[PDB]
């Protein structure tokens, strides 16, 4: 659904400026890691996603299928703003 | 102290005869500049078909074996890179024979200051001092016309006070660092343009000459670009390509890189081994190695595409090679990489960067080849010299590549071992200056050659100082394998990070001669350069202590 697009607008906020252990965004450092390693697997902890909101965690136990497709395109957006490239990588 | 064209006509009149000729031009020694010079020189001789001998001298002590042994009919002699420091009039002696002296030894040198006994008191020279330091140079000028030939008690006291008055300022001179003003090649070309030869490969020899030393400073070279680029403008193979065409097909300006072996090696290995970039990015560190990959993540260049040889990389990356670097390198502080360089294209073979060619020749000089052993080794270097001489020729490219497959390997050695040092933090900051010694390492065979330690010493003095506050401090290195504790120790000069205010004038030349004149403990100036000497492990430690004090800087 188109409403789900708005969900992206939220999860991107979870993707970069989310912090833990006194500053130092973890997912920013994962995107930086690959990133340099360019191993094309971005890694998101379920603990944190569930910590921010249980509504998305509930979406993971209901309908992961199309939501991962919604999600990873946004991850590609975050990598795009952090490394203005990888149009040529994967 | 003469017109180049007129010194030329002199060496013409004493030359051609029956039997021809005779002259021995001494190519010396291990400095690529020498080749660059003497090759265009030798080609110039072949033009008028003047017979010549050409000798590969290594040791400065070795020259005595030659000049004292074989000379018969030779009325006109030529020498290269020697004598600017130590005078050969006393060293060879001479013993004036027959004014209008029969033999004229031309001495070509880039080194300063000239020996005092050389320029004034004309016997063997016919000096090449022109035109770099003319100057004045009034300090050497008052050194003689005053000194020579030099109520009466006050006039004697006055006279002697004047004598020491000149001797002090004179002592300031000739005790000083040895620093190249301009590449001898450049001047041979200045001599060459007056005769009227514009030849392309000649000019390439000049480019080679100038770019021989950019590994070490410029220093004037930063302003040598006019004197080359204008000449590149004084000729042109075709107004427009006309691809390729298979002939002429010549050198051209391209955005070249201090980056190492871009065209003949894989890109990633080309950053990872490059000398300027070793430093700024902390590549010996595993934590910094990643920062390179971040560079590639910034460029959008695949890691797999970085691993692949440069001939075969995609075309898009080639067309973007001059852009992407602008977009990215600026952010890493690596903004000084892009030079305006010279590249000669042989067409269907490939192209070659002016600098990389020099990396090939240097590569040739050490590899790809009790007194009996050192003589035999220096001999092996003498033979190897010609293996390197041949690569300059255009018609044989097949062995030039044998240089490059070496030039890569050497770095793979040098870098490796270089890192082997920084892991143990072997640098001794001391007080007055920085110092190091390699007590152990892999494959010291490569490190036998003076120039190998010139390049390792270079990547290391480049690595330790970015800068990297504070106080660029000259570095010392040592290595030993065989020949019973020869422990070769070369002097070095500090590297400014592209912002160079002063030449800084390497002082090890003086500091070593002070020790040879003190206890002289197994100290050997046998190598042609004043910065590099030999030592024994027995006497190296007291030598190091006598090196520490008294510090001349």
């Amino acid at each position: 659904p188109n409403v789900s697009r708005t969900i992206a607008r939220e999860l991107k906020s979870f993707l970069l400026e989310y912090t833990d252990e006194t500053g130092r965004s973890v997912y920013g450092a994962r995107i930086r890691t690959l990133g340099e390693m360019n191993s094309e697997s971005l890694e998101v902890n379920y603990r944190h996603l569930a910590e921010s909101k249980a509504i998305l965690a509930l979406f993971l136990a209901k309908c992961p299928e199309e939501m991962l497709k919604i999600f990873d395109l946004v991850a590609m957006e975050a990598t795009e703003l952090h490394y203005p490239d990888y149009a040529r990588i994967h | 102290i003469s017109q180049f064209s007129e010194a030329y006509n002199k060496i013409l009149r004493n030359s051609s005869s029956a039997s021809s000729c005779q002259l021995v031009i001494f190519v010396s020694c291990l400095n690529i500049d020498a080749l660059c010079a003497t090759k265009m020189l030798s080609l110039l001789f072949k033009k008028q078909l003047v017979q010549s001998q050409i000798v590969p001298i290594f040791g400065y002590s070795e020259l005595r074996r030659h000049y004292s042994q074989l000379d018969d009919n030779i009325n006109s002699l030529l020498l290269v890179g020697f004598g600017g420091v130590i005078d050969l009039e006393a060293f060879l002696e001479i013993d004036p024979q027959e004014q209008s002296f029969r033999r004229d030894i031309y001495v070509l040198d880039a080194h300063r200051p000239w020996n005092l006994d050389n320029i004034f008191g004309s016997q063997i020279i016919q000096c090449f001092d022109d035109g770099t330091v003319d100057d004045t140079l009034g300090e050497e000028k008052e050194a003689y016309y005053k000194l020579l030939e030099l109520n009466d008690l006050s006039k004697r006291k006055q006279r002697k006070k004047q004598i020491h008055e000149y001797e002090g300022v004179l002592e300031e001179y000739y005790s000083q660092g040895t620093t190249v003003v301009n590449s001898i090649s450049a001047q041979i070309y200045s001599l060459l343009s007056a005769i009227g030869e514009t030849n392309l490969s000649n000019l390439w020899l000049n480019i080679l000459g100038t770019t021989s030393l950019d590994i070490a400073y410029a220093q004037v070279y930063n302003r040598l670009y006019p004197l080359l680029q204008d000449e590149v403008k004084r000729l042109t193979p075709s107004s427009r390509n006309s691809v390729k065409t298979p002939d002429t097909l010549t050198l051209n300006i391209q955005p070249d890189y201090y980056l190492f072996l871009l065209r003949h090696s894989s890109l990633y290995d080309s950053f990872y081994y490059s000398n300027y970039v070793n430093a700024k990015l902390s590549l010996w560190n595993e934590n910094g190695k990643k920062r390179l990959h971040k560079m590639f993540a910034r460029m959008g260049i695949p890691l797999s595409t970085a691993q692949e040889t440069w001939l075969y990389m995609d075309h898009s990356i080639k067309r973007e090679l001059g852009i992407i670097f602008d977009k990215n390198l600026d952010r890493y502080g690596l903004q000084d990489i892009i030079r305006d360089g010279f590249v000669r294209t042989l067409g269907y073979r490939g192209s070659i960067s002016a600098s990389e060619f020099v990396e090939a020749l240097t590569a040739l000089l050490e590899v790809g080849n009790s007194a009996q052993k050192l003589t035999n080794l220096r001999k092996r270097w003498v033979s190897n010299f010609w293996l390197s001489w041949d690569a300059l020729d255009d018609r044989k490219v097949e062995l030039l590549n044998r240089g490059i497959q070496l030039a890569q390997d050497l770095q793979r050695a040098i870098f490796n071992t270089g890192v082997a040092i920084l892991e143990k933090k072997l640098i001794k900051h001391l007080r007055i200056y920085r110092l190091c010694v390699l007590q152990d390492g892999p494959d010291l065979d490569l490190y036998r050659n003076p120039l190998t330690l010139l390049r390792l010493g270079n990547t290391l003095i480049e690595c330790c100082a970015e800068s990297e506050d504070k106080q660029l401090l000259p570095m010392v290195l040592a290595s030993i394998d065989e020949n019973t504790d020869t422990y070769l120790v070369a002097g070095l000069t500090p590297r400014y990070p592209r912002g160079t205010k002063k030449p800084i004038l390497n002082n090890f030349s003086m500091a070593f001669q002070q020790i040879t004149a003190e206890t002289d403990a197994k100290v050997r100036i046998d190598n042609f350069e004043s910065s590099i000497i030999e030592i024994r492990r027995e006497d190296l430690s007291p030598f190091l202590e006598k090196l520490t004090l008294s510090g001349l800087l």
